[PDB]
């Protein structure tokens, strides 16, 4: 905020300015992966991929 | 409007810029705790991505951050896909609080 | 059209040697990492 | 051969039985308690206006008001030919451990999801409790199960509501990072080996955070011949015992004692067995639990099978169509009344050129005036004034609108009335005092009566430990279902309430009004009347 001093301060009123500012997001970060259904009979390395992946 | 002066004068022609970073350097970077900002979402499920893929909520450890797993299967190759995805971004949303420390800095 | 959906059963098959056939089933993780083979010893002499 | 591989084939083999109803229950469970706009989860769309004008709720609050106004508890009445109070000491054992709130709110959750989605469960557990224990330093308490449709899988070859003819069931909990934590310091677990198995919940919702880690516990029930061991009791008669429960502890003490060994036989029981395992290991294998049925009780709705295929059903699910619709014949109408051009008249620019502050809305003029020449066409042309139409809701709208909320209305009528939603919660509660009265018999000190006082008989171990005796003949008293009751004075005084709501006033009527003010609380006043009625009923013998 400004500031005037005096006791006459006709026509000396002031506006109300408020500036913002913007957020915004980048591409996505990503693991992606496939395997087949006979690699699945484990199932200690998918889940080793998940937590390694997080 | 001058209320948010924050320079004692202005830009006025042929002034010279020094630059400040003259040698390479490793930085500290200090900053106010809320200059920095990770603004962060889990992608719909509507997503025209993730169609016909299953998507579940992923917490991302440590961070305070979820995504989302997204799995979807295949029947004639009998194969299925894994997709973990991250939607973030760090925003300085006061760089005048942040800050950079940059040492041995000698011409 | 008069139509019924009555079947007309045509084949009628028989399986002896698969029933008589024993069926083994080694552990999956097993064979996955062991390449889907698994040795058995021979009577010894 | 392994373990976990017969585990996991069983656990899959009943979790695919039961897709279609567990589905349609998690829809349920979504569409009555959460939203009715089933749309988050996969359709490609934009943002229109989306209300719901919920018609539903009403018949569900009033359903389970009803239900809640009429509690049901377990009643253990004597077995025909026994003792005539054989059923006093159990009964005064449940209503001590199930009067605490727990059993209320695991009661009150399985009612509300059985009138919701169609199916509701809770479970029935033991702890030591030192402060206030029920008997031998232990405690069964009773827990509830959230959405029990996908968080408890049962056997899929099992033919009975209440599901005691299942061999096993398992149980899957989902928690956060520090639940796990604290789940395996109860359980002597690996903390840092975080477990998971299938996910149950689906993210329906934009929340953020549902849950990341999962478990299950494996229960099974196992029936064989075990040795039994008949003795000579000191006192008088012949008890038995399992060899089992008294195997090393006091096997060599119950002679020291004065028990001698009589004769040995094989008696068949059952056992039942806990596992708890992960998606890719065993982290306990067989523990023994108490009991002889699995510890958890189910409570249905509408339950049958279609071919071989279970389908249960609360009362959300037929509403859904009509629900549904009347959601979006609203909808429309509430874009009808938002984006439409309202009603003004339709001017030509060479109309009202130069007038046109007439027309804005004020009221200074007292009529309007329009241009009558044009300069190249004489006059302009006279046609009458034309306004834009009003908005009208469309005939198909309102039919269709009444026609829904009728359809919602007329099938949103469970019975006539909840009387088989509350036979089907009796069915449980006979269930689960069934699994507390053999709970009790494998853990509780249970004393036996004789007719020449109460004897507790038990002995103890060189490890200072305390090994319960009871005889085999322990199933005198069976399950029934009445009112529920926080106390046996409570009972007490129920019961000489409604003899005396039935006896004449004679003389009987005179010693049921002294045997209730006998069996009354302590004040000063009561504890007057009560005095008085013990010292007239000492004198009338």
């Amino acid at each position: 905020s400004p500031t005037q001093e005096g006791w006459d301060l006709t026509d000396k009123a002031t506006g109300l300015l408020e500036l913002n500012v913007a957020v915004n997001m980048g591409e996505p970060d990503n693991d992606f992966f496939q395997l087949r259904a006979d690699d699945l009979r484990d199932e200690t390395a998918y889940r080793r991929r998940i937590q390694s992946a997080a | 409007q001058r209320a948010y002066a924050n320079v004692n004068t202005s830009l006025a022609d042929a002034m010279a810029v020094n630059i400040l970073n003259v040698k390479d350097a490793r930085t500290n970077v200090f900053w106010a705790d809320d200059a920095i900002r990770i603004v962060s979402q889990p992608i719909p499920a509507n997503h025209e991505l993730f169609a016909g893929m299953k998507t579940t909520s992923f917490s991302i450890p440590d961070v305070g951050l979820n995504g989302i797993f997204a799995t979807q299967g295949d029947i004639s190759t009998l194969s299925g896909l894994c997709r973990i995805a991250l939607w973030y971004g760090v925003n300085a949303t006061r760089p005048e609080a942040i800050g950079v420390g940059l040492p041995g800095q000698t011409a | 059209t008069l139509a019924v959906d009555e079947i007309i059963e045509t084949i009628s098959a028989i399986t002896p040697m698969a029933q008589k056939a024993k069926k083994y089933t080694p552990p999956a993780a097993s064979m996955q990492r062991s390449s889907n083979t698994i040795w058995m010893p021979v009577e010894q002499e | 051969e392994n373990r976990l591989e017969s585990i996991l084939s069983r656990f899959d083999a009943d979790w695919t039985a039961s897709d279609e109803a567990r589905r349609e229950a998690k829809n349920d469970l979504f569409f009555s308690r959460v939203s009715q706009w089933d749309d988050w989860l996969s359709q490609y769309t934009t943002l229109q206006y989306r209300g719901q004008f919920d018609v539903v709720r009403p018949v569900v609050r009033k359903l389970v008001s009803e239900m809640r106004q009429n509690p049901i508890d377990v009643l253990y009445r004597p077995k025909d030919g026994a003792r005539p109070d054989a059923a006093d000491v159990l009964m005064g054992m449940y209503r001590t451990d199930m009067r605490h709130n727990t059993a209320k709110i695991a009661v009150n959750i399985a009612v509300r999801e059985q009138i919701e989605a169609g199916v509701g469960a809770w479970r029935l557990v033991t702890d030591y409790e030192d402060q206030s224990p029920t008997s031998n330093n232990q405690v069964i308490r009773r827990e509830p199960i959230h959405s029990a449709c996908s968080h408890v899988i049962w056997d899929s070859n099992s033919k009975l509501m209440d599901k005691s003819d299942a061999r096993h069931c398992t149980v899957i909990h989902s928690m956060s990072q520090n639940g796990w934590e604290d789940f395996a310091e109860k359980y002597d677990l690996d903390a840092d080996d975080i477990p998971s198995f299938q996910n149950p919940n689906d993210w329906v919702f934009p929340w953020l955070t549902q849950d990341t880690i999962q478990i299950a516990e494996f229960y099974e029930v196992v029936e064989k011949k075990e040795t039994a061991f008949i003795y000579q009791d000191p006192v008088t008669g012949e008890p038995v015992s399992y060899f089992k429960r008294d195997i090393k502890d006091v096997i060599d003490d119950l002679a020291d004692s004065g028990f001698i060994k009589i004769a040995e036989r094989q008696i068949k029981r059952r056992r039942v067995y806990k596992s708890i395992i992960t998606c890719t290991a065993v982290l306990k294998d067989k523990q023994l639990i108490a009991g002889e049925h699995i510890p958890i009780v189910p409570v249905f709705g509408e339950w049958g099978f279609v071919e071989d295929k279970e389908v249960y059903e609360g009362v959300v699910r037929l509403t859904k169509d009509g629900q549904r619709l009347r959601n979006m014949i609203m909808s429309f109408n509430a874009d009808i009344v938002a984006r439409t051009p309202k009603k003004k008249p339709f001017f030509w620019p060479e109309q009202i050129a130069g007038f046109e502050h007439m027309y804005d809305g004020n009221d200074d003029y007292p009529y309007y005036l329009l241009n009558r020449t044009d300069e190249n066409s004489g006059d302009l042309p006279t046609q009458p004034l034309a306004y834009y139409e009003n908005p009208e809701v469309p005939q198909a709208n309102a039919y269709m609108l009444e026609a829904a909320t009728s359809a919602v209305k007329e099938v949103a009528t469970l019975g006539v009335e909840t009387y088989v939603f509350q036979d089907n919660l009796a069915t449980a509660m006979r269930r689960d005092g069934e699994i507390y009265q053999s709970i009790v018999n494998d853990i509780y000190d249970v004393p036996r009566n004789v007719t020449i006082l109460m004897a507790e008989v038990v002995d103890l171990a060189t490890g200072e430990k305390q090994v319960l005796n009871d005889i085999r003949g322990r199933y005198e008293c069976y399950t029934d279902v009445g009112p529920s009751f926080q106390s046996m004075k409570q009972q007490n005084r129920a019961e000489i309430l409604e003899l005396l709501g039935k006896t004449p006033q004679g003389t009987p009527e005179y010693q049921l009004l002294l045997l209730q003010y006998f069996t009354l609380l302590d004040g000063k006043g009561v504890e007057m009347m009560r005095d008085y009625a013990n010292k007239q009923l000492i004198q009338m013998g």
